[PDB]
């Protein structure tokens, strides 16, 4: 939970600094400063490691060819006045703007489609960082975009400490070292800047350790299918 | 006027927040140090070093 992370930061890592309040808990006024750094740390960990991969269904409309990955066009977000909401969200999968990289794209039946392929004029291109361009949209089709997902963003004004930070206990130290590095690096004092650099190096060492141990089952080899494809 | 004797308890009360003159001067210097430190301008180590 966020309370545990705040206590851990207050005593042990952010101890000899103002934000830690001498190990008596993070002040209720410095929340929008640890939370901003925490969002960056969670984004870094969720982009460098595959801690959350999710899929989103994009319903194709006859007059729309550029589909934006924004919650304003979501089926569950009822606050938006968009006439056509092509994102197909469910109470289970909500699509809270947590998109880090669009990896794979499928169709309604389940056949993979090419992504960003120029020679094949049947591929789904990506114009901008959050858009999906379908040159050939059909009113009776739906996409099945799968992406690497981010942690649901914790608002800067969040006050409830029961908001759960969903990271494995192995990356707790990596996140904490990242937060310490980011908070220690703001000041231009050489002595404090050196500590910030040391925290950055230690965070990059923890990440290297987790990569070397593959605690998230990311770098796992697959069955070779090249002989079958080449006709052996 | 009534003059009072100068005793040991008028310089140091042997407490950090003492009522002596040295204790009050320490509290006053610590007030400026805390004012600067509340703006993330100095680390705890530098706070104690100064």
């Amino acid at each position: 939970k966020l309370s545990e992370l705040f206590q851990m930061l207050s005593v042990g890592e952010l101890s000899l600094i103002r934000t830690g309040n001498d190990g008596q808990g993070i002040r209720t006024q410095d929340y929008p400063k640890v939370i901003a750094q925490l969002n960056a740390g969670l984004t870094n960990l969720h982009a460098r490691f595959p801690l959350l991969e999710k899929e989103v269904i994009i319903q194709q409309y006859e007059q729309i060819s550029k589909y934006y990955l924004r919650s304003e066009f979501a089926q569950m977000n009822t606050t938006s006045t968009e006439k056509y909401k092509y994102l197909m969200d469910s109470p289970t999968e909500r699509f809270l703007d947590d998109v880090i990289r669009v990896e794979r794209v499928f169709d309604e039946c389940g056949c993979p489609l090419y992504l960003n392929n120029e020679p094949c004029c049947g591929s789904i291109v990506t114009p901008s960082f959050d858009c999906i361009q379908i040159v050939y949209p059909i009113e009776t089709n739906a996409l099945f975009v799968t992406y690497r997902a981010n942690h649901p963003k914790i608002a800067l004004t969040t006050t409830d400490l029961n908001t759960e930070v969903r990271i494995p206990a192995s990356h707790e130290k990596a996140l904490t070292y990242y937060i310490a590095s980011q908070l220690y690096s703001n000041s231009p004092n050489p002595e404090t800047a050196a500590k910030g650099v040391e925290w950055s190096q230690r965070f990059e060492a923890e990440c290297t350790k987790i990569e070397n141990l593959d605690l998230d089952n990311a770098h796992i080899a697959q069955t070779n299918v090249k002989p079958e494809m080449r006709g052996w | 006027v009534v003059i009072e004797p100068i005793t040991n308890e008028d310089l140091t009360t042997k407490v950090v927040d003492g009522t002596g003159i040295f204790d009050e001067l320490m509290t006053a210097a610590n007030a400026h140090l805390s004012a600067q430190w509340d703006m993330e301008r100095i680390t705890g180590t530098q706070y104690a070093e100064v």
